[PDB]
């Protein structure tokens, strides 16, 4: 491939220079590299609880006092999910649900004042900041102004 | 409004149940104004703040990384965890699920070292290196010879 | 308090506003028709004003009517808005120094000095002997004799003559090593409190715990120095804490105190205990304090954005709009009569 | 029309509630005798 | 930690390892990312494939696997297969084409360089336009979003630097999202600076006549078609909402919620009223002829308010004949059995 991203060895980039026949190579590999909810999506869809659950079941009964007492405030949790109710990857956010719109009023108040519920404001945050961030990845993307973007729109969502 | 659409083409009661033809409005007062629910799509999705921040972190009890402190580290901001694999070395293997920093990833993905060093004046180390660099595989410690000492202390090619 | 305004150089200045005298006298409407009508029964104030030039000219602008202030009725009432309104009299702790007891540690009591306005310093003299004094400013602790050394009380003749009777002395005399350097201890200090300052700021910082803002200009003579000759210390040279003449401050105030501390701690210099509570340590706000105060907050607000005129006007005819907007003052001092609590 | 008051329909309050609280990622679904729904917003919630 | 500081140094950092040289740097990305278009555009023209496609596979190879292209953008691009498809081709290019090829993925590079090396700049200039009502972050991210806007449009053969370029096109961005999303409720360009110069007249008579400007004088000052009417209305405008919650009254635990009434929703008293109202109104429409009188009940209460085209077939005489005599008898025997002369209304 051109001069961007190619794999061939253990080696994993190849920039190209048609002056003489010359195909750089650089050397690191395919790295999974990933930063914010993204990447903790990943790590909580691929546990599976039950064997969590059997690690720390002996985690918790043999090792010393330290690694197993953990182990217990660990296994709290994973059992729950497991027991009744529902599965852990929803913790994770991609959907947010947007409270009604008569609870978050828009208002005429005197002379023309107007009173609207401050959700509104917050919501006008993450509304902004999300198509900001898609229209920023259409443009083209440099990486800083993703993140940066991306750091923005996960607080406006908490 | 009451029973009656946006634009008016249905009116009263009779038809309470069905939606109008050319716009969307199924009809009981302005309550189901109040109660209904939308969402918006994220783009890269973001965490709940309520199970990130609650005293035991309820995806870092879970998820066994630093239960406060790894998670902060990568969700606010760019510090990576490697997710699956990643085969090149710091050292050490491949960190399953260890993080990073921005200055050692990047100089895992491009290449070991960036060393950029342009000379002062036109001839003095404009020859130096030039001799040197085009097909020369220039060894660490290259001592460039000309304004005070241009090192040149990485690995491979020019 | 807030009229010669002193802006020297960032650029160009040298900016010299005076005040002459103060003058307000035609009130704009009647008590009755105030009430009638809904109207503020104000008296139109504007005093005399002229600014100085470093280049030849003092443009002097006589009136600028900022500020309609209330009035008072004969009875003692106001008229703000259509209602008669009252200002309610006040209570706190009287700006002066006072000794209680610790906290926790059933052992001995700490100093107290006390300055209002809330911008400016509040001072606690502690000891914990096992290697540490606390002399706490803003918050973190520092020697009680790094600053004594700073305005030139030694070793020697501090121990001897405050101390001989106390042998507290000995934790005043401790870290010999930086006490044997006079001026640089004025340096050093300035290093200890904590942004990452240039060390060398020749007297500015110990201005302000010197002379004019943080202490008081509360009247000169009764104000502050009655809570001082009888109950610590004899003297006060200048207002509070303060000198400015030849960079080498005079503190006949920060002796006295540690003075009565070890004075306090060691037996009936007199009886050294002071119960809050006594009404010699509590007073009482009249009207004028109240409305004086908002007055000069007012005139601090106006005196800002006057400063950002002086590199605004262009030459010299800067006098009149150039220096003076009404629009502090009139909500400053109208938010005092009808929104104060 | 002198008939004796009708039998309370769901309060406000608790509509308001749920809302607030799917307002949150939450979900709180109201049961049935046998662990099955049962519905407090009348009819305004299924969709369209 | 705290979100400013951090971006500060994120890209300050990397601005900070990479500055882009006055000229050189510069002028070398531009003539990539020119080069690049030449390069797409000719390769539009030897696969027939769309500029646009041709710009998203390139993208995807230097800027992101799958992954990027499977969440961003939902799904038309087949993750793997799609793409490569497309990538083959290019390299099928002989050695004239496939140069085209190498070019385009080196500019989208460059482009991308380019755009790193230049985020200072929208920093510094972002750095002014704060107080207008809008985030920092938010403000140098739309400042961003115009220097991307002026890399499309950079012509290195006209010998100015894109510092120059930069700030127009990024200076353009920003004010248009201070307009665009600075209030709750939308407000055109044209009104927002129309806002501007009310204010700064408001300020020059603030000047000298030590009365806060009635709405006479803004008018004046102002130009050709201001009026009290014009600037009492743009001044209404002007006034951000309030927050429905705000700390109210003493400031204890006061929400200004609970205090406003609500208007759709029916008092009991409206409930009874429609309870009657309908049972009696009901009744009567029972006991009459349905020919006109169900056409005017229909007509008025049904649908919309047209005599002619109330009747169906049967003519206007047939209708104001049995509206007004049906309407009357139908009054006069409400007038006898006194229902609904006491007003419902
Ligand atoms: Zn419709």
């Amino acid at each position: 491939a051109d001069g961007g991203k190619v794999k061939s060895d253990v080696y994993g980039r190849v920039e190209v220079d048609l002056v003489r026949n010359v195909v750089r190579v650089v050397e690191s590999y395919d790295i999974d590299a990933r930063m914010g909810a993204e990447a903790i999506q990943q790590l909580l869809k691929e546990l599976d609880l039950e064997a969590l659950e059997k690690e720390l079941l002996e985690e918790m009964k043999h090792p010393s006092r330290a690694r197993r007492a953990k182990a217990r405030k660990r296994l709290e949790v994973v059992r729950a999910f497991l027991d009744s109710g529902n599965r852990p990857e929803w913790m994770i956010l991609e959907a947010v649900p947007v409270l009604p719109p008569d609870l978050r009023p828009m208002v005429q108040v005197d002379g023309g004042r107007f009173a609207t519920s401050d959700l509104n404001d917050l919501y006008r945050r993450l509304i902004n900041r999300n198509n900001r961030l898609k229209k920023l990845l259409a443009q083209g993307a440099p990486e800083i102004i993703i993140r940066n973007e991306k750091r923005m729109l996960q607080e406006a969502v908490d | 409004k009451d029973y009656e659409c946006a634009c008016g083409k249905y009116k009263r009661q009779r038809f309470e149940g069905k939606v109008c033809e050319r716009c969307g409005v199924e009809v009981t007062k302005s309550i189901v104004r109040r109660y209904r629910m939308g969402h918006i799509e994220l783009a890269t999705p973001a965490a709940h703040i309520w199970f990130v921040k609650d005293v035991p972190s309820k995806i870092g009890t879970l998820l066994d990384l630093s239960a406060t402190e790894l998670e902060q580290v990568l969700y606010f901001s760019k510090y990576i965890v490697l997710d699956p694999k990643g085969a090149i070395l710091n050292g050490v293997p491949v960190e399953k699920r260890q993080l990073l920093t921005d200055e050692e990833y990047r100089e895992l993905r491009y290449g070991k070292q960036e060393t950029y060093p342009l000379p002062p004046g036109v001839d003095a180390l404009v020859k130096d290196g030039e001799e040197v660099v085009k097909g020369q595989e220039l060894a660490p410690g290259v001592v460039s010879r000309l304004d005070g000492v241009a090192l040149y202390r990485f690995p491979r090619r020019v | 308090e807030t009229f010669p305004i002193e802006e020297e150089d960032k650029g160009k200045g040298g900016l010299v506003l005076d005040f002459l005298e103060y003058r307000l006298g035609e009130p704009p409407f009647p008590q009755d028709e105030c009430r009638e009508k809904d109207l503020t029964y104000q008296a139109p104030l504007y005093a005399r004003l002229q600014l100085i030039h470093k280049d030849t000219g003092l443009i002097k602008e006589d009136e600028v009517f900022l500020g309609h202030i209330p009035l008072m009725t004969e009875d003692g009432s106001f008229i703000i808005n259509g209602a008669d309104r009252v200002i309610v009299s006040q209570i706190h702790r009287s700006p002066g120094v006072y000794f209680t007891p610790d906290p926790a540690r059933p052992g001995r009591y700490i100093a107290s000095i006390i300055p209002l306005p809330k911008r400016g310093p509040w001072i606690d003299l502690e000891v914990e002997p096992n290697g540490v004094v606390s002399m706490k400013v803003n918050k973190r602790k520092f020697p009680l004799v790094l600053l004594l050394r700073v305005l030139g009380y030694d070793q020697e003749t501090l121990a001897r003559e405050l101390g001989a009777y106390g042998e507290l002395v000995q934790g005043l005399m401790d870290e010999s090593v930086f006490a044997m350097r006079p001026e640089e201890a004025l340096i050093r200090l300035f290093t200890l409190l904590r942004p990452g300052d240039p060390p060398k700021r020749d007297k500015a910082v110990a201005y302000v715990y010197g002379l004019i803002a943080d202490p008081r200009r509360y009247d000169l003579g009764e104000a502050g120095r009655y809570k001082a000759e009888e109950k610590l210390g004899i003297r006060l040279s200048g207002r509070t804490l303060a000198r400015f003449e030849d960079g080498e401050f005079k503190d006949e105030v920060f002796l006295p105190t540690l003075r009565y501390l070890f004075a306090l701690t060691a037996g009936v210099p007199g009886h050294e205990v002071d119960d809050i509570d006594h009404l010699g340590n509590r007073r009482i706000r009249t009207v004028g304090e109240l409305m004086t105060d908002q007055f000069r907050v007012g005139l601090a607000r106006l005196a800002r954005g006057v400063r950002e005129r002086m590199l605004m006007g262009s030459e010299d005819s800067l006098t009149p709009a150039k220096l003076v907007n009404s629009r502090p003052l009139e909500a400053a001092i109208r938010e005092f009569f009808s929104r104060s609590q | 029309k002198g008939e004796d008051v009708p039998e309370p329909s769901v309060p406000e309050s608790f509509r308001v509630l749920v809302k607030e609280l799917q307002a949150l990622a939450l979900d709180v679904q109201t049961l049935d005798e046998k662990d099955n729904p049962v519905d407090i917003f009348e009819g305004l919630a299924s969709k369209r | 930690k705290i979100s400013t500081s951090d971006p500060v140094r994120q890209y300050l950092h990397e601005i900070g390892q990479v500055p882009l040289l006055t000229l050189e740097e510069e002028v070398e990305l531009a003539r990539k990312v020119e080069e690049g278009m030449e390069a797409i555009k000719k390769l539009s023209e030897i696969t027939g494939l769309d500029p646009d496609l041709i710009r998203e596979v390139v993208r995807a190879k230097i800027l992101g696997s799958a992954r990027v292209r499977h969440i961003p953008g939902l799904k038309e691009t087949l993750d793997p297969k799609t793409v490569e498809e497309i990538d083959q081709k290019l390299k099928s290019l002989p050695k004239e084409h496939k140069r085209y090829l190498h070019i385009a993925r080196e500019g989208e590079a460059a482009r991308q360089h380019l755009i790193e090396a230049n985020l200072r700049l929208v920093v510094s200039i972002a750095k002014k336009y704060t107080g207008r009502g809008l985030s920092f972050l938010d403000l140098i991210q739309e400042g961003n979003q115009g220097l991307i806007r002026a890399v499309e449009k950079f012509e290195y053969k006209r010998r100015f630097k894109f510092s120059t370029y930069a700030t127009w096109w990024i200076r353009q961005a920003i004010n248009r999202a201070i307009a665009d999303q600075a209030r709750t409720i939308r407000i055109p360009v044209h009104m927002v600076e129309t806002i501007n110069k009310l204010s700064r007249t408001a300020r020059q008579l603030q000047q000298e006549l030590g009365r806060e400007p009635t709405y006479e004088e803004i008018a004046e000052a102002m130009g050709p078609g201001w009026d009290a009417k014009r600037v009492e209305e743009t001044l209404k405008i002007a006034q951000e909402p309030v927050s429905l919650e705000t700390p109210i009254g003493d400031e204890k635990d006061s929400f200004y919620g609970d205090f406003i009434p609500d208007e759709h929703l029916p008092s009991p008293v409206d409930a009874a009223t429609q309870s009657l109202l309908s049972e009696e109104l009901e009744k009567a429409l029972s006991k009459l002829s349905e020919r006109e009188a169900m056409v005017l009940k229909l007509r008025k209460g049904l649908i919309d308010g047209e005599e002619v085209g109330a009747f169906f077939g049967v003519t206007r005489e047939r209708i104001r004949q049995i509206e007004n005599k049906a309407l009357r008898k139908l009054k006069y025997h409400e007038s006898r059995t006194r229902k609904l002369r006491d007003f419902l209304d």
